[PDB]
């Protein structure tokens, strides 16, 4: 179905004489697939996913040199922000920031996306026409002003359109093999006496990729809403997943519970019972 | 400002005795300076990997340490974390059943 | 070099249209912004266009992009006196730095209606015996001479306009230490 | 606003040279660059925070330096002849695709002996009679000859008004010998402006020499930056 | 490729 790339960068100020840490990463279909760092030893722009390796070394060397054009925007509009909220030197103050686009299956850009935080608050966006700006207080006010004095908005938009359709079209073209790579939940169910004469049952779902996944409950064919707690889901640290849900029921009717697993590396969403 | 989310988990299915990787997972939190220590018997670990920083579509961030470990049926796991949402550090054992 | 901008100078006639050409080689290159420099000034950004377009408009001046012969112009129409500078085309990708081509230098001449070519001698009072001559009102297709002997001088075409009313003109001066210098002889 | 310091700067090969740019932009970017015979704007440093500077294109004989947001500075610790240009700051608010904003530009001339160093004599040639009689025009010639190096601004001036319109001055000053050289511009005015006594009519080169900081010994003027005017009223005799 | 910001906040 739909396609994405997005870039997040932070860029947080220290106190210190440091200059602010700026780290952007790039997502394909939500998966890292680059990564800068100001940190480290030698900044550059790094890939994070194997199919990147195609690209040469001046596609390494010039997104470097905009990073660290990038790194310069962020540390002059951190200074800015600074004024704008008449905050006191000896802080940390963190700007954040998403862009990219979502696609269609014929290639048509669907929605592009420029925004920026101060403080984890939401502070100005580019609406979905890609020509105004919705600006989230007063010191956004003054960001508006100046971009819509200087037409910012036409450089973004143009970004938005073609540099942003066109190099995700190639990184799709370059991953599909590797993108398509699935990894299939192996699930079970645990058993958990906990008792006013009640039993919690787990249901877990391990090894899993990507990260999308569904667990329901049922007791004879009708879905569980309630009362049933499900974690937030989890790298196990090599690249798969993990999750976990829950339902409380009377002692005695454990067998009447199933859960199901729906994920697409699956042929068929899994059923399962705690099996005594 | 949003205060860490805490999962302490194992990589594997854990049978004491046979080694395993100990997950401590953060996420939800901003501001993204944090502090993260994971614990054997309350005693801090010294071999503890972090992974890169990252941030959500909310603009929380979110971080993955851990830490190869072999467990036993008596030693106590923990996940200690510090950050500004937060008042004092908040503790979380390991529970192998969660 | 990256930007590539030729001719070193140019003239057209006032009220004409001014073609001004720039290549480049790095295909990658996506924003291309003009600078106008007047004589005696800093260069000013005249006008830019992005790689999503094909021309710019603004007043007299357009601005053409043609990504496949990597061709920028410039394109001023009823060119008049006023916009004779030195035009840089520039380019650059992304954020990178901004790379200026050797500018262009514009002459604006006028088209001499009713030419009246005549020579006058002229005196500083304020000397016993100086003179020079002015060769003034002439064709705008002349070939104003220059010196062929050591110690005259002869001075490239200057046009002026009197906005006062609708006249302007060609003029030269020349000036010597020749014992026996007569303007007569001089311009023709 | 971004304004540089001096205009204008005569010095001796081997001598130190420091040109100034002061931004009122607010702009954290600073940049210096070279333009030669009227051609290229070539960077040879710029600075995009207050106390550090990266190397241009050209970088090679000049440093650097940025003490403020405000100000950067170019050095030149042993001038050459080379050196010899016109040099442009510009700021930026943040870089890449940003507009730059320059000032007007600092004109440089390395000399190997500031002894050569001279003002124009500036005169001016009143209309022929001729012009007057079969052209009802009054054409006044200014001619400044004899100046070194050709650091010269020639303005019109009529009843203490600079005016623009009936000029035109060479766009580039005549090399007569190797230490001097000559400028010359007309004033065409109608012959009854030429006739009436109650105008004035001034002629005024402006020449860029040495400076006050430059010593200069006991005896002889010194070749100072200063105007040096012609001038003339009109008659109806 | 990533984007590149234009005007300063």
């Amino acid at each position: 179905g739909p396609h994405s790339m997005r870039y997040f960068e932070t860029a947080v100020s220290r106190p210190g004489l440091e200059e602010p840490r700026y780290i952007s990463v790039g997502y394909v279909d939500n998966k890292e697939f680059v990564r800068f760092d100001s940190d480290a030893e030698n900044p550059r722009y790094e890939p994070r996913a194997p199919w990147m390796e195609q690209e040469g070394p001046e596609y390494w060397e010039r997104e470097t040199q905009k990073a660290k054009g990038q790194e310069q925007w962020f540390r002059v509009s951190l200074r800015n922000l600074l004024g704008y909220y008449n905050q006191s030197a000896g802080g940390s103050h963190t700007l954040q920031q998403m862009s990219g686009c979502d696609l269609g299956s014929d290639w048509r850009l669907l929605r592009g996306y420029l925004q920026f935080a101060y403080e984890g608050r939401d502070y100005i966006a580019l609406n979905e026409d890609l020509k105004t700006w919705t600006a989230a207080d007063m010191a956004a006010q003054i960001t508006r002003r100046k971009w819509e004095q200087s037409g910012a908005a036409e450089h973004y938009k143009a970004y938005l359109e073609g540099e942003c359709v066109e190099w995700l079209h190639r990184y799709l073209k370059n991953g599909n093999a590797t993108l398509l790579r699935t990894d299939s939940p192996k699930a079970h169910v645990t058993h958990h006496p906990r008792s006013k004469g009640e039993v919690t049952l787990r249901c877990w779902a391990l090894g899993f990729y990507p990260a999308d996944i569904t667990l329901t409950w049922q007791l004879n064919g009708e879905e569980l809403t309630q009362d049933m707690e499900l974690v937030e889901t989890r790298p196990a640290g090599d690249g798969t997943f993990q999750k976990w849900a829950s339902v409380v029921v009377p002692l005695g009717k454990e067998q009447n519970y199933t859960c199901r697993v729906y994920h697409e590396g699956l042929p068929e969403p899994l059923t399962l019972r705690w099996e005594p | 400002q949003k205060t860490p989310q805490i999962q302490v988990y194992s990589r594997h299915p854990p049978e004491n005795g046979k080694p395993n990787i100990l997950n401590c997972y953060v996420t939800q939190f901003h501001p993204p300076h944090i502090e993260i220590q994971m614990l054997k018997n309350g005693k801090k670990i010294p071999k503890v990997e972090m992974s890169d920083m990252s941030f959500s579509k909310d603009w929380s961030f979110y971080i993955l340490a851990h830490t190869e470990f072999t467990p036993t049926e008596t030693d106590t796991y923990a996940c200690r974390v510090k950050h500004d949402s937060m008042a004092e550090p908040k503790t979380v054992y390991w529970d192998r059943d969660m | 070099q990256q930007v590539r901008q030729s001719p070193q100078s140019l003239t057209v006639w006032e009220g004409g249209t001014t073609v001004l050409t720039c290549s480049y080689e790095d295909s990658t290159f996506n924003y291309f912004p003009w600078y106008q420099q007047f004589p005696g000034e800093g260069p000013a950004l005249l006008i830019s266009i992005l790689s999503v377009s094909d021309k710019k408009e603004d007043g007299r001046f357009t601005t053409f992009f043609n990504k496949r012969e990597k061709k920028l112009s410039l394109h001023i129409i009823d060119s008049q006196p006023g916009d004779s500078a030195t035009y840089f085309c520039a380019a650059l990708y992304g954020n990178e730095k901004i790379t200026f081509g050797a500018g262009t230098k514009l002459t604006i001449k006028p088209n001499i209606q009713n030419p009246d070519p005549a020579v006058y001698q002229l005196k500083d009072p304020k000397s016993q015996d100086s003179t020079l001559c002015l060769f003034t009102d002439f064709d705008s297709q002349i070939n104003v001479p220059k010196t062929m002997e050591s110690g005259t001088f002869i001075t490239d075409k200057c046009v002026l306009d009197m906005k006062a009313m609708d006249s302007k003109s060609n003029g030269a001066i020349a000036w010597s230490n020749q014992t026996s210098f007569t303007c007569q002889d001089i311009f023709k | 606003a971004v304004t540089q310091s001096p205009r204008s700067k005569v010095a001796v090969t081997g001598g130190k040279v420091t040109l100034s740019c002061h931004q009122t932009n607010n702009h954290d970017y600073m940049y210096w660059y070279r333009q030669d015979t009227g051609h290229g704007l070539r960077l040879i440093h710029y600075s995009y925070v207050a106390d550090s500077t990266e190397k241009g294109d050209i970088p090679d004989g000049y440093k650097a330096s940025r003490p403020s947001q405000e100000n950067f500075s170019l050095i030149l610790e042993l001038a050459s002849l080379s050196q010899t240009a016109v040099y442009f700051c510009a700021s930026s608010d943040a870089g890449g695709r940003n507009t730059l904003y320059f000032g007007a530009g600092t004109r440089l001339s390395v000399l190997e002996d500031l002894r050569n160093v001279t003002p124009p004599k500036v005169s001016l040639f009143e209309p022929s009679k001729a012009e007057i009689s079969n052209k009802q025009k009054a054409t006044l010639v200014c001619l400044a000859r004899g100046f070194f190096p050709d650091h010269v601004e020639l303005s019109w001036w009529v009843n203490g008004k600079e005016v623009h319109s009936g000029v035109c001055t060479d766009p580039q000053a005549y090399k007569e010998s190797n230490y001097s050289y000559s400028l010359s511009s007309r004033l065409r005015v109608s012959a009854t402006f030429w006739h009436n006594p109650r105008n004035h009519f001034r002629c005024q080169v402006q020449f860029h020499g040495l400076s006050e900081e430059d010593k200069w010994p006991e005896g002889s003027p010194k070749p100072v930056t200063q105007n040096i005017s012609a001038e003339a009223w009109g008659r109806a005799d | 490729k990533a984007p590149y910001d234009y005007a300063p906040i």
